[PDB]
């Protein structure tokens, strides 16, 4: 019931590195996808209690789910991609061209909405295929590899529902409005005033805190590192600002 | 505020496929042709494996084609994931064979390249339009061969073969 003002999943669970960790998807719509093998991973290096970490495949969930979970690159929807993991299990995939994981990430890494070495994305796009089989040489099979979860579900429009969620179970993910003046989001408590919507893409929310007064969600976004704040910003919290509270979901893994 | 409420309590329940609470909200009226963001239906996600919540919503009046951001309608959904028993009710109760989606997409061109007979045969026997074409410009028969089934890329062309 008691919720402390500043909780950071990172902090509570040092021991679980996904959660730290920020991804790339590189020319794909994978909102979705993203943000939901990155709470699947801090949620089953924290249910095990970090017995079992592993980064969950994006590309997996990506290419297996089907028309169940949307079109693959062109979108896609977190209630069907958590249960998909209820229901099917997803395998090991860590970043792009990294060799972790049976199967990982491959779309190559692009640039969102920022000036850097990277090339500069192409606009969503061509969804890959779905072996099901690993990266030769990764050693426990993909049906050996799979992960499943115990349950799928939503939590209440509420925060203190939202916030309660994360405090004794981990990260979780959200859609929200999307702004232009999102995108060249840098540091503080991002608020809309000058920009044309542009779509509702999923994120992993993992903590919140007050800042300056101004209260806000602490996310992580799928455009990597040198995009936002080293890939993460903080959002208004409380409002449900742009819908980010609208939409809030999140799955227990099976123990064992 | 239960429009949206019952909606969403509706939706969680055919996607938990909650049986019991699926028949009381319906009863009671929970929309039942409910639609959240993205454009999902319960008959959306009851075309996943529940075939009691599938009769039901349908027998309420469920949009039986309902399409989404995508343009996807239970029957794809359902050819998809297999579930004979669920597509031919589906199309029985309505199902357009050729829905279609922002690809060109089909019940048809989803079946072969996720590899089910069954269910291709019955789209098949029910009007299933061979000949369509898919933008990326791949009918359901190259689908069929450019993933991994070459039985269904079998019958694909005896089919279109006699066209």
């Amino acid at each position: 019931l008691k919720l402390p003002a500043s909780f950071d999943a990172r902090e509570q669970w040092p021991q679980c590195p996904t959660i730290k960790e920020i991804r790339d998807q590189g020319s794909c719509g994978s909102c979705w996808a993203f943000g939901a093998v990155e709470a699947i991973s801090d949620r089953i290096c924290i249910h095990t209690n970090a017995h079992v970490s592993v980064e969950v495949s994006a590309e997996d969930l990506l290419t297996c789910c089907g028309s169940m979970c949307g079109d693959g690159c062109n979108g896609g929807y977190p209630a069907e991609a958590w249960n998909f993991w209820t229901r099917k299990g997803l395998v090991s995939g860590g970043l792009y061209e990294s060799h972790v994981g049976c199967r990982p990430y491959s779309i190559p890494p692009c640039e969102h909405h920022v000036n850097g070495s990277r090339p500069p994305c192409t606009g969503e796009g061509d969804t890959p295929k779905c072996s099901k089989i690993c990266e030769p040489g990764y050693s426990p099979t993909y049906k050996q590899d799979k992960h499943y979860g115990y349950n799928s579900y939503s939590v209440s429009n509420s925060e203190k529902d939202i916030m309660a969620e994360i405090y004794k179970n981990g990260p979780v993910e959200g859609a929200f409005s999307v702004y232009s003046d999102f995108l060249l989001y840098k540091s503080g408590v991002y608020q809309h005033v000058t920009g044309e919507m542009m779509g509702g893409h999923a994120i992993r929310i993992l903590g919140w805190g007050v800042e300056n007064g101004t209260p806000y969600w602490l996310v992580a976004n799928s455009w990597n590192t040198d995009w936002g704040d080293n890939g993460f910003f903080k959002i208004l919290r409380g409002q449900d600002h742009c819908g980010i509270e609208s939409e809030v979901v999140a799955g227990i893994p099976r123990t064992d | 505020h239960h429009g949206s409420d019952l909606g969403k309590k509706l939706l969680d329940a055919a996607s938990a496929g909650q049986d019991d609470e699926v028949r009381i909200l319906i009863a009671n009226g929970a929309d039942v042709n409910a639609s959240d963001t993205y454009g999902r239906t319960p008959l959306h996600a009851a075309a996943w494996g529940h075939l009691e919540i599938v009769d039901v919503l349908l027998a309420y009046g469920a949009d039986v084609n309902a399409s989404d951001k995508w343009g996807y309608t239970p029957l794809h959904l359902a050819a998809n994931e297999g579930h004979l028993e669920i597509v031919e009710v589906l199309l029985a109760n309505g199902a357009d064979v050729n829905a279609s989606s922002q690809r060109g997409q089909t019940p048809l061109h989803v079946a072969a390249t996720w590899g089910h007979l069954e269910i291709v045969d019955v789209l098949l026997a029910n009007g299933a339009d061979v000949n369509a074409n898919d933008r990326q410009g791949k009918t359901p028969f190259d689908l069929a061969i450019d993933n991994g089934n070459e039985d269904i890329a079998e019958v694909l062309q005896k089919a279109a073969k006699l066209n």
